[PDB]
């Protein structure tokens, strides 16, 4: 006979994430297979992991090219001793908006592990020259000085043979999980910043091109997950 | 190999351009068993009517078009002597009973030369009224000469002339437009057949086994099977080849069941 | 490659027959018989009755008949006629003029792929109303038997017998559906998708098959008849084959060039 | 089968939930045989 | 006591491809047997494979029969270099119309396999000649040259003892499955054309009737399968 | 937790036929036992194989009670070749209308198997005489001459020391299961005719009644069987 | 049985479900015999 | 898997719930090999 039964108060609810299936109405249907198809994502960090360009605004000097925006640093010619370039660790920052790391990050609400950051030197073969990349945990004041930045966490790259240098920035945290956007800014949505000094002057020889430029990669780190998927932003089609 | 004799009591039919026997649905249309819906002992096969019988079409002409046909009604032919077809101790037992279940074997027979062109499509078709006109008679022996061929028309491609129950006054009378007993012409193929091709033989074979929508049938109005002669490319030669070419035909009953015995019918 | 057409038998290739290459290999199999009749589709709209009614007469129907028209439906997929078997299939070009217009079905999914002479299934029936927060009961009486008509008066009220009975009778909830399979009843052993005897010895008509059906649906109000209403209310039948089965190639209707 | 797909659980009997004949006691055939 | 239950979104909903059975309301019921009956179909293939006639305008010179469709093609005698006939590999083309692989095939969405087209010569016996079929998938122009037919997929045919020929329409296709109608016109639609060519001209005895016919049939070849079951076209009621 | 469901579009139905119970509202109830009781009954063909009596208008010369129908056929003196009763195979026929093989089978669609008639004489044991009773199969014409009877199932019954003869309706039929009611006439409703022609007048000895009557009972045979349960006729309580 | 195709579950125990009698302690047989 | 909880039962059979291919018949791979 039948089954006595008693719905829940929830019954005829529509869960648009219900972690469950419905019920087919064109079944018994066979497709074409998909063997012949490479290069399939299984993870979403994979395409994350792959290094993709970063942007800063061109140093007050833009292109009569609108929306001015490059993937580059130029190293000017005279001693300044505040960093070349720098910014938060918050991935939420314009500097990653365009990256892969960044854009896919956007879509989840938290983060952990360590994001990498890698520069390629493009000047000419004879030019030499040192740099002192660092990362600086929270600190009430960002730090500026060769001094300050090099008692943070940070690495000397020397300009030769090899064009590139990584720079993993290590997951430094009170929490497992960090907030993907500085919605309200705190010690969970910003995580410090970045900064590149140059050490020595970079050297050239006679007759050789001036500002060699430097350019900007960032990417997830080995460790790096996130969690939490949100609502995206639908502005790109605006 | 293309010479063959098909014997049957005291009957036998020679061909010497054979194609074969097209068997519908199973090897041997032969094999059949009593009607599980009648408990009297049937009358099976005696060798008065285990034999040939053959009867007359009208003749094939330059003029016939194409999908033009003639078709002839199983058991119904025997019923009304259609083309001359009389049945001798077979039509007489099938007067006298109610029911019968049997199979058919057909031979369609029209020479033609390796001077003549044209084909005609030979089938056995189940389940039609192609014998009866649109007011819900049948066709008399009469009426039949005078058409010679049944002309394809959108009524018979549509069963739109099929017969019918008028309505009555009470209602409006309807725009008639589709019938199942449509003919598609292109499809005729589908049924058991074969095609007498004026250049490749003088004759077609097909043998059927019993069907219908019970396991037995109606002696007096049952009609599974028709033998139906369709023009598929029209009849051509030059002067002095022989004109208008005749077709005949032979049909024997295959496992008959008769039940239902009683006094010769009689129609009311 | 060579062959004979006339002997009615041609063998299906492929492109190493007479080319070079291979076989496809299988995409599906929907054309399986019982897998493709196996889905319901509209067959008939009808009235639903708010009293007994008086079953359809036979034909031909003289004026002045005091009848329901369009309140029974036969279930098949074969053309009908006013709730009965027919033969041809007819609709109305000029609904304008004087006599009742006869309702008529037919499946036309089916037909479009019935190619073959017999057929037979279960009937899975849905009825689904055309008509807002309608409350409907379903009846059916099966292949070979009739409507019993009249009532019985209960508080002076008149109940029509329509009410009670031995065959299905579906009560569906306020807005509610009704839904149900049937066997095969029909004293037939399959159904004849065209045919070519007759049902009697005597003015008969060729090629109307007698019990090609699974029995009749109609649908009634669970109300007495005095509360009847005078807005006319519709129902959607609808029928699925369950189990089908197929017997002895035919043809496909005729599809015009024009 | 046909368009049918449980393959858990029927609740009702096989001669209710479908009719079955009383008793009297992949690979596609072809429908014409030339002999 | 009751099962707790929770209800989906699309409770009594009524679903008509439901892949499932409903409550039996009149069981226990045998019917008559059909063991007695042969021809049993179980897939419509087996009709598909059947070949039947194709049709064709009967060439400007219709006949005082309205609807001059004809099954066959006449056999010019005059020479010229263009197909005796042509039809694309279109499922939905009228010349399949009324073919049961085309009327079958215009109830499903798409097709998979061989389309095979067998010829059947009707002229005399005394005839003798030889035709050229061919296949060409699709291109910008529909080939009309006999030297343009040749360097497709062909096959010449010789008219003798045997009667007819078939040829297999080999299924090239860039997907494993094809639309039946061609909604709208594409590579995944429309395949190319058959045409049929006489090669050398027919040759006849004195007294011999001119003009031989040769009998179309289209099926399907041994791996055409169907998929995907649509609405029909009730037209042929109208 | 809560198991997921989804009610089918059929839900809240009452179905009166359903083939399943509903719930119990005063249960564990004894009842009295039936063990005493003999006379169960199993199956209604149990009382339709009982034979009763079958009703006939008694010959244009009814008694002055109203509703004179008789169970017996008075057998005339005088020689007339047509039958002295005859009755159709249809079992809505009023002359079976209160057999109980008869109401029981109007309670039915379709019936399949023998019907048995049985005839029992009633007249002198000094009288002789023979019958010959038939059935046939529907025809265009009722027979009515001895010899289109004959031709027919049938067999001669002989007056003498055993009162009865019972005979079988064959089940000659081209369906395997035949309607029950006549409600359009047709070769699956109506079944041809019983007929009963005196084949050898009746011989009685001086000083003995004339018009001996025969009795006339019909049953189920013991093949019939009755299929399809339908809606009953109350007009019995009008 | 009866008119009953539920093979599978009885949820209710038989003496809810039904009643049955307190204790004291196919083939169609005939109604009649004559003896 | 994909966003599905549901460890238990499954009504319909695979091939209804879901579509499979025709037969013609953790560890992140990279996407980039340098040769
Ligand atoms: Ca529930």
């Amino acid at each position: 006979g039948p089954i006595p039964t008693a719905p829940r108060e929830n019954s005829l609810m529509f869960l648009s994430t219900l972690p469950d299936d419905t019920v087919p109405a064109y079944g018994n249907v066979r497709t074409p297979p998909v063997n012949y198809l490479p290069g399939e994502i299984t993870d979403l960090l994979q395409l994350a992991r792959i290094p993709t360009l970063m942007a800063f605004e061109r140093v007050p000097e833009p292109v009569p090219a609108s929306d001015t925006y490059v993937p580059y640093v130029a190293v000017p010619t005279q001693f300044d001793d505040r960093p070349l370039i720098s910014f938060p660790i918050t991935l939420s920052d314009p500097v990653y908006q365009n990256t892969l790391v960044g854009a896919i990050s956007s879509n989840f609400a938290n983060y952990r592990g360590c994001i990498q950051i890698t520069l390629t030197f493009c000047g000419p073969m004879m030019a030499r020259g040192k740099f002192l990349l660092s990362y600086s945990p929270p600190n009430g004041t960002q730090p500026q000085t060769l001094s300050e930045a090099m008692q943070c966490t940070y690495s000397i790259w020397d300009i030769g043979l090899n064009s590139s240098w990584t720079f993993v920035v290590p997951y430094i945290s009170p929490s497992d999980y960090r907030e993907t956007r500085a919605i309200t800014n705190s010690v969970y949505s910003a995580d410090g910043w970045f900064s590149l000094h140059k050490l020595t002057k970079i050297t050239l020889p006679p007759d050789c091109p001036q500002s060699p430029c430097i350019l900007f990669f960032a990417s997830a780190g080995e460790d790096y997950t996130l969690r939490l998927p949100v609502d995206c932003n639908p502005s790109y089609v605006f | 190999d293309r010479v063959t004799t098909q014997t049957a009591g005291n009957t036998a039919i020679n061909t010497q351009s054979s194609l074969g026997v097209l068997c519908a649905y199973v090897e041997d249309p032969t094999k059949s068993d009593p009607p599980s819906s009648s408990t009297d002992q049937p009358t099976t096969t005696f060798t008065a009517i285990d034999r040939w019988y053959t009867g007359r079409l009208n003749s094939w002409t330059k003029a016939v078009k194409t999908f033009s046909f003639q078709a002839v009604p199983l058991p119904g032919a025997f019923l009304s002597r259609q083309g001359g077809l009389n049945g001798g101790a077979f039509t007489a037992t099938l007067h006298r009973h109610f029911l019968m279940k049997c199979g058919w074997q057909v031979q369609v027979q029209c020479n033609l030369t390796q001077f003549h062109q044209g084909a005609l499509l030979v089938a056995m078709v189940p389940e039609t009224t192609l014998d009866v006109k649109p007011d819900g008679k049948a066709k008399s022996l009469q009426e039949l000469n005078e058409e010679q061929w049944v002309e394809m028309s959108d009524d018979y491609r549509t069963g739109k002339n099929m017969p019918f129950q008028s309505l009555g006054t009470y209602y409006r009378p309807p725009n008639w437009t589709w019938g199942p007993n449509f003919i598609n012409p292109y499809q005729v193929t589908v049924f058991p057949h074969q095609i007498l091709n004026a250049r490749t033989s003088t004759s077609v074979d097909i043998n059927v086994p019993y069907i219908g929508e019970t396991p037995t049938q109606s002696s007096e109005t049952q009609n599974s099977w028709t033998l139906l002669v369709m023009v598929l490319v029209p009849l051509d030669y030059k002067e002095g080849a022989t004109t208008d070419p005749e077709i005949t035909f032979s049909v024997r009953p295959t496992s008959p069941y008769f039940n239902g015995l009683r006094n010769r019918y009689t129609a009311g | 490659s060579t062959d004979n057409a006339e002997t009615g038998v041609i063998e299906a290739g492929n492109t190493d027959t007479d080319f070079s290459g291979e076989l496809a290999a299988p995409g599906s199999n929907h054309t399986n018989v019982k897998f493709l009749f196996d889905r319901s589709r509209l067959l008939n709209v009808i009235k639903v009755l708010e009293k007994d009614a008086v079953f359809p007469r036979p034909f031909p129907t003289q004026e002045g008949a005091q009848q329901d028209d369009g309140y029974f439906c036969l279930l098949t997929p074969r053309p009908t006629v006013a709730s009965r078997p027919a033969t041809r299939f007819g609709l109305y070009a000029n609904p304008s003029g004087s006599g009742v217009l006869a309702n008529t079905s037919l499946d036309f999914n089916f037909y479009s792929l019935a190619c073959f002479t017999y057929f037979r299934s279960d009937l899975e029936v849905t009825v689904v109303s055309l008509e807002p927060d309608l409350e409907f009961a379903v009846g059916w009486f099966p292949s070979g038997s009739e409507y019993q008509a009249s009532s019985f008066v209960y508080d002076q009220l008149h109940v029509p017998f329509h009410f009670t009975g031995r065959t299905p009778r579906a009560f569906a909830s306020k807005g509610g559906k009704v839904s149900f399979v049937l066997p095969w009843n029909s004293v037939s052993s399959v159904l004849p998708v065209r045919w070519g005897g007759a049902s009697k010895l005597s003015s008969a008509t060729r090629g109307l098959p007698a019990h090609a059906d699974w029995g009749t649906i109609y649908a009634f109000v669970p109300r007495p008849n005095e509360k009847k209403s005078t807005a006319v209310k519709h129902v959607a039948v609808y029928i699925r084959y369950k189990n089908a089965r197929a017997w002895c190639p035919s043809m496909l209707p005729f599809r015009s060039y024009k | 089968r046909g368009n049918n797909g449980n393959m858990t659980f029927n609740y009702y009997a096989n001669t209710y939930q479908n009719s079955v004949d009383f008793s009297t006691s992949g690979i596609l055939n072809p429908l014409g045989y030339l002999k």
